[PDB]
RNA sequence: GGAGGUCAACAUCAAGAACUGUGGGCCUUUGCCUAUAGAACUUAUAACGAACAUGGUUCUUGCCUUUUACCAGAAC
RNA sequence: GUAUGUAUUUAUUUU
């Protein structure tokens, strides 16, 4: 062999010398920058390039997963935003009585749906139908043609989600009930009253549920809870995520009703100012809107 | 003090309250009937109460033809037998 | 200790570390002395936890501090089965301090 | 002392055609599969390289009495398995030679001690439908067979078989002790 | 060929995604050294695997094909392996010509690389004999269906049959309507170990039928090792191949005897 | 407390810095010798 | 012969124990049976441990750990 | 002496800030090695530990480059360093010589560790293995080192 | 070639107040007598260690139901 | 010095 053979001979392999070949949940990042509380989260449902924040300071901040872009154009805080699927739709919802369409390529607001009696804290995007489902302290869901008004709670509604099978609206209001709908007859299927204020559900990605309520977060076609009182989000593992007032952050999984982790957040440079406001799971990371200003990133 | 009295305690019966909220241990070889039926839970779960019948079924029949020779004791387990063959039957009418 | 003299032990000059560092299985490096401290503690953990399971023994639970005490109260069998001698209880002891 | 002495028993097959070899002793290994005893053991590789590593099994003893190789358990002259070789004798004479062995364990780990030997030791959707076959050829046969020339159901109890190509255009092609013919619908 | 041969061996499972150790609560409280539960014993253990195999998916070529290795990676016939191309072990379904290479080393150990030992097991369990060679799987627990009634036995012996089809040669099937078992024999012990430690656990019908994403509920089917057949026929058709081969390797015998003088 | 794990010292210790040891006050005059390497891990490595 | 011992980076024990703290696998059936073993030796390892305390005026000794 | 910020250390010399950025990187990569990411399998927990033997390599190969090379720093800065244990004195030494300089470690030329003879494969040129995998023609079954994750200390490759 | 190493292996370290080699004479190699050369380390309020533990057997005790565990002296 | 002992088969081996 020779010199000259082997020194070009050698850069073959990939990686210089010598090594070159021949041939739980943690925090992982806090992010600053809303004026006012964070209060709601939604995720692009394809790409999952970015965020859309709400805030109390009524603008949107879309967040990819730095800041791309601020929408305007709420006079009051938005309580509720949920992207669309099948569509380049964005629709948001505040306490402003009105519910917001957005356009997401030409960023400007297309169409506002009317006759809310007051501020609408929930909106849900029907997936098969181009529906959406408005629900708010006016304690009726309404069921836009992007039609059908659903008499139902004693009280206001705080969330609402929606289904492709039978019940295609489900329902939980400060009466604490659960109602799971019947639109086309336009009334209640089945009530759930084995809660003693819902706040918040998520569906899982089994055909089942989650609900809370202060101290016992229960499914429905247990979970083990002391008082964490007083959001929900199910990742795609079967892991069950629920945001404290007192800032405790409690993992769960789902099958069992176990509790396999409790955190605790840091509050920022008051101690009652450290909550969950909402919170939300990628299409293994998941993002949590606080009450302290700051949007947070547990890996 | 006979170990009757060792495996009640307090001590021995907490770890089984977590092992039923925790896992899949709490057996069926400690409870008794539950006296009825249709008060019984999810299939997986009375499939279990059902053998915690069958077996002694297997222990008492094998106890029948024994000539051990006392015929008013075999009449009384005799009824218990029929019993517990129609609580197998009711167990498995739920199923 | 002046009165009973030793006079130790020629051919003594075979030391357990000399002969134990042989092996390809013992590495030497450096390190800090808390660090070794800890890293200690941890092996002797494993270690009686190791032998108390392997011995069948699941309800003698070892703390931190080394005192080992019984989960349950226990059938008498029991009480036969777990008597652990003066080697055991003896190095607990010791690790403890 | 007792258990090195006698020197292993290999074969030449199984060692490889290394010139020389290398191979480890550990005074205790595992047990025989069979005499369930201690005894030495020996590595080796064939090839320098190679990746496989060569373990003896049975004892010195164990082997033996059975006459066989440690690595391979194959007779240690003509290369065969243990039961058939008895078989192959047991036809030469009438019915003799069979190794009965040692159920149980100090029924076993008893006889390995003993010197006496062992017997053999001893001397040294297209359906076409398918009738008329032999109960004893295999499926993998005939398909072979088909294979050859140019997926399948048989039945053993009925002496039927089905058969379905992946076209009828194969049946055309296969169509240049059977009973065939094509229906299905 | 034009199929395993060119194309690489594929990761079967990420390696976070798989299954924890520490079987779920048997007992009361877990044990380190042996890896089980401590006191007291729950419903006996037994579980539906999560995993199964595809054999032109998955399989591949792999490190051991240019290393040359005999055996076959155990976790690829149960198409859990992590390690994919990088694996040590050999990607694919036993052929003819890899059995020619084991064919020396086949008599004490399995195609797995796993010793055999003398008495089978009380119940037929995982690895056979070396006594012995046995090339007929008994399957069994066919309730790995779950409770889905079938129109006929054709169910139940087809789905078989397009199962362990793929695995290998199969040299015949006997599926039982009384008793429900399965009687698998293949051409190679080889394959039939393969099959063994590749379908034991398993659900059936389709990728989606009726019931089946309720499937990871089941019990999963026992693939154990089989006793004789009791019927005359068969044991004639037995005494028979074993006396025509023995026949067979009396050449070899009298051709190197000859060779010997 | 029993219930502590130990903790690790790869985390916990090794970033918080020693808090300064007993030493003494010595003396700069009379002590001018011995000041510099008294209290040295081992007192003197490098010399001739 | 004889080339003498070779000092590696502390990370690397580090990492060692750091990866025994939690084994629950079958790949440790010969690393459990290490542990017993090494039973026998221990107080030997308090002892070289205890003599070489740090005494008050040093801060933090250092030392050179032989480890399987 | 030690690693450690310890009072009795001599603070760093005058060209230490420079370099002090390049070090960080090994330093917080370290870090993450140690941190037990769990795995199940055998040949992963040692690729684990080849992490850590090879960032040690490329930090001691960074200062030799410094030091015996470019001569970027002083020797003061050096020699402090060494005592700091930021680099290998022992591991330098042997790049110094003459055939080692891509080594390794120092276990890969132990002699007395391996079963028979020594120096791991590990140390001996591609170029060779080609060869005697060519009268097998069974191209050549060696990848990585167990120790470490060389291929081909060999100062050639 | 010099300096070193919290490196290794192999020697030697309790005795006629004591080591080894060699020259010469007698007995018949040993051994005795005579002549000569070199003696590191450890020893006189005696010893490799300016320090200081445990175990075994055998006796004497001490606690005292019995055994481990022990009480305090001696010899090996 | 809080005995001890026996039994605890669920997944169906070819006529
Ligand atoms: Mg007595
Ligand atoms: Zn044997
Ligand atoms: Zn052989
Ligand atoms: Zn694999
Ligand atoms: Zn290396
Ligand atoms: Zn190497
Ligand atoms: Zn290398």
């Amino acid at each position: 062999f020779t010199k000259s053979e082997l020194k070009r001979r050698r850069k073959t392999r990939k990686g210089d010398g010598p090594w070159g070949s021949w041939s739980p949940k943690k925090v992982i990042r806090n992010y600053p920058g809303h004026p006012e509380g964070t209060t709601a989260l939604k995720f692009l449902p394809k790409t999952g390039h970015l965020i859309l924040s709400g805030g109390n300071d009524h603008t949107i901040k879309i967040w990819d997963f730095e800041c791309l872009r601020d929408f305007q154009g709420h006079n009051k805080p938005i309580k509720a935003l949920r992207f669309t699927e099948d569509c380049q739709s964005f629709l948001s919802s505040s306490f402003d009585r009105s519910v917001k369409i957005w356009d997401t390529e030409t960023g400007k607001v297309k169409t506002r749906l009317h006759l809310n009696s007051t501020p609408a804290d929930v909106e849900s995007r029907p997936t098969n139908p181009h529906e959406f489902i408005v629900g708010l302290s006016n304690s009726k869901i309404l069921h836009y043609d992007d039609v059908q008004t659903y008499d139902h709670h004693l009280s206001s509604i705080l969330a609402l989600k929606y289904f492709p099978d039978g019940s295609k609206f489900i329902s939980s209001s400060e009466d604490k009930t659960v109602r799971i709908w019947e639109n086309q007859i336009n009334v209640p299927i089945k009530q759930i009253s084995d809660t003693a204020s819902m706040p918040f559900l998520n569906v899982h990605p089994n055909y089942f549920c989650a609900q809370s309520m202060d101290n016992r977060i229960y499914s429905f076609s247990k979970y083990k809870r002391h008082p964490k009182k007083i959001h929900s989000s199910a990742g795609y593992g079967i892991s069950l995520a629920f945001s404290g007032d007192g800032r405790y952050i409690c993992s769960g999984d789902s099958k069992s009703r176990l509790f396999t982790w409790d955190w605790n957040t840091s509050r920022l440079l008051i101690p009652g100012n450290k909550p969950i406001t909402q919170v939300d799971w990628h299409p293994s990371k998941v993002i949590c809107s606080g009450a302290a200003g700051k949007i947070y990133v547990c890996d | 003090s006979r170990n009757v009295d060792k495996a009640n305690s307090v001590l021995v019966r907490f770890q089984e309250q977590q092992a039923e909220s925790a896992g899949g241990y709490k057996d069926y070889s400690r409870y008794q009937r539950p006296r009825n039926v249709s008060k019984v839970k999810s299939i997986k779960e009375a499939n279990e109460w059902k053998r915690q019948v069958s077996k002694e079924i297997k222990q008492k029949s094998t106890r029948i033809y024994d000539p051990s020779l006392n015929e008013m004791q075999i009449a009384e387990l005799n009824d218990e037998l029929n019993n517990l063959f129609k609580e197998w039957k009711r167990w498995q009418w739920h199923i | 200790n002046e009165l009973h003299p030793t006079l130790p032990t020629n051919h003594n000059k075979t030391k357990l570390l000399k002969s134990l560092k042989n092996t390809k299985y013992f590495q030497q490096t450096t390190i800090d002395w808390v660090e070794a401290g800890l890293q200690l503690c941890r092996q002797g953990h494993n270690m009686l936890n190791l032998l108390i399971h392997r011995k069948g023994l699941t309800y003698l639970h070892l703390d931190y501090n080394f005192n080992l005490k019984p989960t349950k109260t226990l059938t008498t069998k029991e009480r036969k089965k777990s008597r652990l001698g003066n080697s055991f209880h003896l190095m607990r002891e010791l690790l403890k301090m | 002392d007792e258990i090195n002495e006698p020197p292993p028993n290999i074969c030449e097959q199984c060692l490889g055609d290394e010139a020389n070899i290398r191979m480890t002793k550990i005074p205790q290994g595992s047990e025989c599969k069979i005499c369930t005893l201690p005894f030495t053991l020996y590595h080796f590789k064939t090839s320098k390289r190679s990746n496989n590593i060569i373990k003896t099994l049975i004892c010195v003893r164990c082997a033996t009495q059975r006459n066989i190789c440690q690595c391979c358990m194959l007779d240690s002259r003509w290369h065969i398995p243990i039961q058939l070789r008895d078989h192959l004798i047991s036809l030469v004479n009438e019915e003799n030679v069979m190794t009965e062995e040692a159920k149980n364990d100090m029924m076993k780990r008893f006889l390995s001690l003993k010197n006496v030997k062992l017997g053999g030791a001893q001397i040294t959707t297209k359906s076409f439908f398918l009738y008329n076959i032999d109960a004893s050829i295999p499926e993998w046969k005939i398909t072979d067979t088909v294979s050859q020339l140019l997926s399948l159901i048989v039945n053993h109890k009925a002496k039927c078989g089905g058969l379905r190509f992946q076209s009828s255009e194969l049946g055309e092609r296969f169509v240049s002790i059977f009973i065939i013919p094509w229906s299905s619908g | 060929m034009t199929s395993w041969r060119d194309k690489s061996a594929k990761v079967q499972v990420k390696e976070s995604e798989l299954p924890s150790s520490i079987p779920a609560q048997t007992g009361l409280t877990f044990n380190i050294w042996y890896n089980k539960w401590s006191q007291g014993f729950a419903g006996n253990t037994r579980f539906v695997s999560p995993f199964a195999l595809q054999p032109q998916l998955h399989s591949g070529k792999t490190r051991g094909d240019n290393d040359g290795q005999l055996f076959f990676c155990l976790f690829f016939a149960k198409g859990m392996c992590c390690l994919g191309p990088k694996c040590e072990y050999l990607h694919h379904i036993p052929d003819e010509e890899d059995i020619g290479k084991l064919a020396l080393r086949t008599e004490v150990l399995d195609c797995f690389g796993r010793e055999k030992f003398a008495d089978y097991r009380e119940d037929m369990g995982g690895i056979g004999s070396f006594r012995k060679k046995n090339k007929t799987l008994y399957v069994g627990g066919i309730d790995g269906a779950l409770n889905s009634k079938h129109l006929k036995p054709a169910q139940i012996e087809s789905r078989i049959r397009f199962v362990f089809s793929r695995l290998g040669d199969i040299d015949r099937i006997r599926y039982v309507e009384s008793k429900n078992c399965g009687f698998v024999k293949f051409k190679y012990q080889a394959n039939a170990e393969f099959a063994k430690e590749a379908m034991s656990n398993q659900t059936l019908l389709l990728p989606s039928d009726k019931e089946w994403d309720d499937r990871r509920e089941g019990t999963g089917l026992l693939v154990k090792w089989a006793n004789e057949d009791p019927d005359p026929a068969a044991q004639k058709r037995l005494q028979e191949e074993l006396k025509l081969e023995s026949l067979n390797m009396m050449v070899h015998l009298i051709n190197n005897n000859t060779n010997s003088a | 407390d029993d219930d502590e794990p130990p903790l690790s010292y790869e985390q916990h210790i090794e970033n918080i810095e020693p808090l300064d040891p007993i030493n003494l006050p010595l003396d700069s005059q009379d002590d001018e010798y011995v000041k510099d390497w008294l209290y040295d891990s081992r007192p003197l490595e490098e010399d001739s | 012969l004889y080339t003498p011992k070779a000092e590696m980076p502390p990370e690397h024990l580090r990492k060692i124990i750091n990866t025994h703290s939690d084994m629950a696998s079958k790949m440790y059936n010969t690393d459990k049976k290490a542990f017993l073993g090494a039973l026998k030796y221990l107080p030997h390892a308090i002892l070289k441990l205890l003599e070489n305390m740090p005494h008050p005026w040093e801060q933090a000794k250092e030392v050179k750990v032989l480890y399987h | 002496m030690p690693r450690i910020k310890t009072r009795r250390s001599k603070p760093a010399p005058d060209g230490f800030e420079k370099i002090k950025p390049t070090l960080t990187d090994f330093e917080i990569q370290l870090r993450d090695a140690q941190k037990d990411k769990s795995s199940k399998l055998a040949a992963k927990s040692n690729e684990q530990l080849w992490e850590i033997m090879q960032l040690h390599h490329q930090r001691s190969r960074y200062i030799y480059t410094l030091y015996y090379k470019r001569k970027a720093i002083s020797k003061d800065l050096y020699d402090w360093l060494i005592k700091e244990k930021y680099a290998d004195k022992l591991l330098i030494a042997k790049w110094r010589k003459t055939g080692y300089e891509k080594l390794c470690c120092l276990r890969c030329i132990q002699k007395n560790e391996t079963n028979n003879g020594s120096t791991c494969i590990c140390r001996v040129p591609r170029a060779q293995l080609e060869e005697e995998a060519r009268k097998k023609g069974t191209q050549v079954s060696f990848h990585q080192c167990v120790h470490c994750g060389c291929r081909g200390c060999a100062s050639t490759d």
